[PDB]
């Protein structure tokens, strides 16, 4: 069973820019454990597959996140610490590109449909029972649990907007944008460890180790 | 990964 009361449950419990942006998401990297362990059934993985799955999924995860959280905003994003950012000084700062690209395929897709926190809640837990994670012991079991989500999602998405039936393929169909959006970022992220220019605090310089 | 585990574990 996975009941999306649960999931929303979850997502309530949990409620240079550039330096300001990298403590946001050390900071969040914590509360991010503490909701996983509120999705049902994940305490009950093996603690190696826990692990994999979070190492594997926090940076979409936390994206995802910080993105809904922004849609009452124009042209910026609201991070967890109570800071804004700006486009213009995003901008200022050299990633321009890249938060444009949050702005444009997440946060104005969200606003536009008016995404819920049930649905966003859903979405994540999509994401985090990733199957596809490298050296899951039972990759089926994940499966299975990312299958229970989806059902669960579309149940939900039927019952409360059912004057529009395309309304749960559309919130899927923000994961490859949410995918790419991950990777970019984490490109971004290595390249700031690289130079060395920017403070990076423990559990964020965790998750860039390799595994 | 030594912080992931410990917040984990409980
Ligand atoms: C760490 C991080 C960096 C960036 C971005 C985001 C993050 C980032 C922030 C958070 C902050 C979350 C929060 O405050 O809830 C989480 C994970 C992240 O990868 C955006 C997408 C704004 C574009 C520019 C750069 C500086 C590459």
């Amino acid at each position: 069973d996975m009941p999306v009361e649960r999931i929303l449950e979850a997502e309530l419990a949990v409620e240079d820019p550039v330096t300001n942006i990298c403590q946001a998401a050390d900071k969040q990297l914590f509360t991010l454990v503490e909701w996983a362990k509120r999705i049902p059934h994940f305490s009950e993985l093996p603690l190696d597959d826990q692990v994999i799955l979070l190492r594997a999924g926090w940076n979409e995860l936390l994206i995802a996140s910080f993105s809904h959280r922004s849609i009452a905003v124009k042209d910026g994003i609201l991070l967890a610490t109570g800071l804004h950012v700006h486009r213009n000084s995003a901008h200022s700062a050299g990633v321009g590109a890249i938060f444009d690209r949050v702005l444009t395929e997440l946060v104005s897709k969200m606003r536009d449909m008016q995404m819920d926190k049930t649905e966003l809640g859903c979405l994540r837990a999509i994401v985090l029972f990733n199957p596809d994670s490298k050296g899951l012991s039972n990759p089926a079991e994940v499966e299975a649990l990312r299958e229970k989500v989806y059902a669960s999602l579309e149940a939900y998405c039927k019952h409360k907007y059912p004057e529009q039936p395309g309304r749960f393929a559309k919130l899927l169909l923000r994961l490859p944008a949410l995918r790419s959006i991950g990777l970019k970022c984490l490109e971004h992220l290595f390249f700031f460890k690289l130079i060395g220019d920017t403070p990076i605090d423990t559990f964020l310089m965790e998750m860039l180790e390799a595994p | 990964h030594k912080i992931l585990h410990r917040l984990l574990q409980a």
